[PDB]
RNA sequence: UUUUUGUUUGCUAAUGUAAAAGAGAAAUUAUAUAUGUACCGGUACAUAAAUAAUCCUAUCAC
RNA sequence: UUGGAUAAGGUGCCUAAAUAUUCGCUCAUGAGAUCCCAUAAAAGGUGUUGGUUCAUAUGAACUAGCCCUGAAAAUGGAUGGCGCUAAAGCGGAUUACCGAUACCAAGCCAUAAAAAGAAGAAAAAAUUUUUUUUUAGAAUCUUUUUAUGAGUAGAAAAUCGUGGGGU
RNA sequence: UAAAUAGUACCUGAAAUCGUUAAGAUGGAACGGAUUAAGAGAGAAAACAAGUAAAGAGGGGAAUAUUCUCUUCUUUAUUAAAAGAAACAUCAGUGAUUAAUUUAAUUUCAAUAAAGCAAUCCCCUGAAAUUGUUUUCACUUUCUCCCCGCACUAAUGUGGGGAAAACUGGCUUUAUUUCUUCAAUUAUUUUUUUUGCUGAGGAAUUUUAAAAUUAUUUGAAUUUUUCUUCUUAUAAUUUAAGUUGUUUCUAUACAGUACUUUCUUAACCCACUCGUCUUGAAAC
């Protein structure tokens, strides 16, 4: 109906990381509906916007964004990982991002 | 992944490998709901399996066995225990994850009408020889004391009756529905047709 | 993690506090080189109270500007602003504590004129 | 350079003075990794130590 | 002198050109040598394959030679191994 | 104008230098050195009829018509507003997803293309550029709500410029309406809006 | 219980999300085979056997 | 510090990365599972898998892989845990991947060393005339360059403070 | 009384310790490091607007108690500009990715369509007669035929024993390689798809010169030309000679729900009690 949404959904995984040690400039992100290194590497260079909510009004908006990009693959099983503007925080682990179409 | 929730029937399923994929379900954070939990299997004999859980049960705090571990009976705890194990329940984030799963026995009312799911990479089907040995989990458990593998089993009777009839009315009206589309196929505009015979619609 | 505004990077901010100083009233938290023997800080072990290091220092081609770029320069009367006459664009003013209202009132109308920028100019009035 | 690379290559004349005047280069990790460093090239099992022969070239390229 | 991006010596064609004298003349060369018509290669690939006749028989007979000596060291090595059999 | 190293030719265009930054002694001077630089050089599957999607801005999903290459690397587009309600826009060709459908390539259509290219050989950047009076004007009225949109629509609809992009959109949409209209499904592919379906998957799908 | 507006002396108007973007999908079972139908576990006939690699659902405003 | 790529070691979950690919072996009513390393032997097996040498597809005798017996201890318990048998075990092989404060490129701090040094207008904005910035020269100093940076005991330098005294 | 929160334990009045109020956290410690996020406090000195015209208050300097000039505040309208950020693009440095590619070497193959050769035979391969050489049979497919079991099979067939040519397979001659093949490895070269991160510096006598490129120009050379090379001169450019441009936003504000910052709380990962003697301390 309406509300077009052209982008892929993506969950943000932990951090980029090691067995107890944590690079926290980048953020593992799995996406719908890809498996292999290959159909990562399609998404690669495009805009990931992390869209949350928030208590109280900010902008007279209750939302905002945390703007990355996907930078390179992670792995050989589709997941990927973005460099955001600032870290995202481990509280939105599990939370859903867009894999926007631009650029 | 990316479901509200997914309905899992453990029926058939190995207990470790179901586990193993539950848990990292859970952890990314989706919200499994896992039936038929009597019906999971494990590779080993049944007798060598009960000397793993003999082995379980002799295990409690000398002191005060109130405080030691919990054994519980119920083959949907057993699988709820394995799958905290293959977790890190201890953190908060953990914990949220193994708070997002729920274990049955049997199907119960709302979940008897969802679809069912299952993972091919756990199967004993799959995963296991002909040849080798395996024991079913609600098996185990009756001989461990849980003693309601009967009830369930009747139970489950009782749904797959009710099933079979929700199935052949679903089957009647698939055969209506398409008598109908094949009939309007010849009513619609020649190319519209086309595409759709084109593309397999 | 480092701040940038501008040319202007802060290697650190959150500056580096005395070990164990947090659970005891006794240790304030001005920073002091943990000697010990068994120290843990000293060390170096992971996850605790890192030490400060020449490393960490600002680049020397803005070390000591303000976030206006400009360098402080404190004054306690009218007469030591005679150099900023002609040091106006890269230096800012900032009034002593022990200044009193009138020599307050007659640096401010005079780094006013000689356009100036003062730190604390809305102090005591 | 083009003297350089000749000299180095056909083990001239000025080959000291040159591999001498040239700073010791400073190679990147290979990028498919090594096989394993405790073992010899020449044992059955994977390994990277010892002369390699004109396989040196590909590892330097992936260092490089 | 103060020190400045240190271009690459290999891509970028101005400094490579500035450190190797010769190199664009050796890459117009290359170049212009790839760009020959695929005509020519076409028409005369079975002339420049049937002089080799004589070559791959020659190579026939050595790698038959080299089979031959591998198989007469097992007929005698076999031979021997019946000797001692007894 | 351009340069042809390797056998590229990059193509120049010139680059006014307005940053200025302070010398290393004594005086002031322009960062820039250079003069001239190399041009956008746009995707290949971009051509002038084809049927695109927009990405970002308040027509996103929306299909639009490729108008014309704006020589500064953004593109002026179309989905004809008689048709789409989709204005004449200047949109940044990154942020639109072009379709493998020209529009052209339609019997009817393909003739009057090159009127299509008359009416769009007037489009220039400058006249999507807001004018700085109007946007004073229109920051005015910040200083109740449904009024000062009105207000900022009237302000725009009056901007001497955009007159002019409102009558080559009205002549141009004119032009294509009937054409357009008559390829039935072909119309509602236009006036319908891309969506991504969960049974779409955008590394497999074709643009 | 339904609609409208809102949650921008210690208090007396008042907001939180571990996860909306089509979060779509109820048969059962066997895995060296199954499932439906019709007769008396058996017989016969169909169906299924990359099965979600599917299907269903979206824009035609006024 | 920012990127990149690796080492050792790993890639079923805990836990980042393979329920990867390819070929064998193993069923354990106390299987096994990363050097140091967290014990196991003599002696056995008509378990199974390959080899060897004698016997007119038979019978033997050997051999060595994995498995089994030999194999008993005190709070309840530990391949790290869960668990794993079409392995997630054992012996290989082929790839991809993940993975350091190490390596590579770049920035900055300091240390060491080095190259060198005891006077003139640049730009921009307004309107030919104004306006805005700068227009440097401290020798333990200024500019630029390269390499380098653990550290107890111990040593030194440069800095930071306190009482009081001259200026 | 200037002041009593200077009231005789009387100047100031710290910390430990306790009270009131408010805010927050709260599953067998608490605190912490590192990174962010949410709240809550503060904040404008960079975090927009110099000037311009007017009227109101003032202050100074020069000009012989009067003219010009400078300036600071208050208000109005009256216009710039710059700065940060974002996006896109360009270039350069450094990577990741995906398509290729010239010329050679290495027993490569494999097809197309017309002939021919051998038949347990052929490219092979095998077993047999102070080095070579020579010889024998034994090696294939059948959706062929015959016999026996004659339905016996895993079988839409089959086991055992024989005959057959020659489809299949092998070899030779000719033409072809876009019907089809042209591989793999190595040496030697040339490109290409989509993309991540980074931008030090700011050159008053080397950001020059050279190099490359473009446009004319002189001659030559040669791989013989729309990127062929070498210089002759001029003019420009940048691929030289370490990032620049455009558009937006902040914003036509004066401190807010934005931005900076402190603090408080969480969350992921990590984190044993310091001092000390000691080889070795978190130490029962």
């Amino acid at each position: 109906l309406q509300a077009v949404r052209l982008y892929e959904k993506g969950v943000i995984l932990g951090y980029k990381r090691s067995q107890r040690n944590q690079d926290p400039n980048f953020t593992l992100i799995s996406i719908k509906n890809v498996n292999t290194k290959k159909h990562a590497q399609f998404y690669v260079g495009k805009r990931v916007a992390y869209v949350y909510r928030t208590t109280k009004h900010h902008d007279g908006v209750k939302i905002k964004c945390i703007w990355g990009k996907v930078c390179r693959t992670h792995g050989n099983s589709g997941v990927i990982r973005a460099k955001f503007k600032t870290h995202i925080p481990p509280k939105a682990f599990g939370d859903r991002v867009r894999i926007l179409m631009y650029p | 992944m990316y479901k509200k929730e997914y309905v899992i029937d453990c029926k058939g399923h190995l207990l470790g490998r179901l586990a193993s994929l539950i848990a990292k379900e859970l952890l990314n954070g989706q919200r499994i709901v896992a039936v038929r939990c009597e019906d999971i299997n494990i590779s080993g004999s049944l007798y060598r399996n009960k000397l793993k859980y003999q082995e379980f049960l002799r295990l409690r705090t000398n002191t005060n066995p109130k405080k030691g571990p919990l054994h519980l009976r119920e083959p949907s705890k057993i699988l709820w225990r394995c799958v905290r194990g293959m977790l890190p329940h201890k953190t908060y984030k953990g914990q949220l994850a193994l708070k997002k799963l729920k274990v049955c026995v049997g199907m119960p009312y709302p979940y008897d009408k969802k679809k069912k799911y299952v993972l091919p990479s756990a199967l004993r089907a799959f995963r296991l020889k002909k040849h080798r040995r395996y024991c079913r989990l609600g098996t185990l458990s009756s001989r461990v004391g849980w003693n309601y593998d009967t009830l369930v089993k009747k139970n489950e009777v009782l749904r797959k009756q009710v099933s079979k009839a929700y199935y052949k009315k679903k089957v009647n009206n698939l055969n209506e529905k398409k008598e109908i589309k094949t009939e309007a196929l010849n009513l619609i505009n020649p190319e519209q047709r086309q595409v759709l015979e084109n593309f397999g619609y | 993690a480092v701040k940038k505004v501008g040319k202007i990077i802060k290697k650190r901010t959150k500056k580096f506090t005395r070990f164990q100083s947090n659970r005891f009233m006794r240790v304030k938290p001005a920073w002091r080189k943990p000697r010990g023997i068994d120290c843990r800080v000293r060390r170096r072990y992971k996850g605790t109270n890192l030490m400060p290091s020449i490393g960490y220092g600002s680049n020397k081609k803005t070390k000591f500007l303000l976030p206006n770029n400009k360098y402080k320069y404190v004054v306690k009367n009218v007469k030591e602003m005679e150099p900023l006459i002609m040091n106006h664009t890269k230096y800012c003013v900032q009034i002593a504590h022990n200044v009193s209202s009138k020599k307050r009132k007659q640096i401010i109308e005079r780094a006013k004129q000689m356009n100036v920028s003062v730190i604390n100019a809305k102090a005591r009035l | 350079i083009e003297d350089m690379v000749y000299q180095l290559y056909t083990c001239g004349p000025v080959f000291k003075k040159v591999n001498n005047f040239l700073w010791a280069f400073k190679l990147k990790p290979p990028r498919k990794g090594f096989k394993a460093k405790r073992h010899a090239f020449n044992e059955p099992r994977p390994g990277d130590w010892g002369n390699r022969e004109a396989h040196i070239n590909e590892l330097i390229n992936r260092m490089i | 002198k103060k020190r400045l991006q240190n271009k690459n010596s290999l891509t970028n064609f101005a400094v490579r050109c500035r450190l190797n004298p010769a190199y664009k003349l050796l890459r117009s060369l290359a170049v212009l040598r790839m760009r020959k018509s695929i005509l020519e290669k076409s028409k005369n690939k079975k002339e420049k394959r049937v002089q080799k006749q004589i070559q791959k028989k020659e190579l026939q007979k050595i790698n038959h030679d080299y089979y031959k000596g591998v198989a007469k060291a097992v007929k005698k090595k076999k031979k021997r191994e019946e000797k001692k059999a007894k | 104008k351009h340069y042809n190293v390797k056998g590229k030719k990059k193509v120049l265009v010139p680059v006014n230098a307005k940053k200025t930054i302070n010398k290393k002694y004594f005086g002031r001077k322009v960062a820039s050195k250079k003069k001239y630089v190399v041009q956008r050089k746009l995707r290949k599957s971009i051509e002038v009829g084809k049927v695109a999607i927009i990405l970002t801005g308040k027509h996103m999903g929306k299909r639009c018509i490729i108008t014309k290459i704006l020589n500064s690397g953004l593109l002026a587009v179309v989905g004809p507003y008689e048709i789409n309600g989709v204005p004449l826009k200047r949109v940044d060709s990154r942020y639109l997803v072009v379709t493998s459908t020209n529009i052209f390539n339609f019997e009817n259509i393909a003739k009057l293309k090159d009127d299509f290219l008359n009416y769009a050989q007037d489009i220039d950047d400058d006249s999507f550029i807001k004018t700085l009076e109007i946007k004073k004007k229109q920051k005015k009225l910040l200083k109740f709500m449904n009024n000062v949109i009105d207000k900022i629509k009237e302000i725009r609809k009056e901007d001497p410029k955009v007159q002019k992009l409102e009558g080559i959109q009205k002549d141009i949409g004119s032009l294509l309406k009937p054409e357009i209209l008559k390829n039935k499904v072909f119309a509602h592919y236009l006036k319908s809006k891309f969506t991504l379906r969960n049974d779409m998957v955008l590394h497999k799908m074709k643009f």
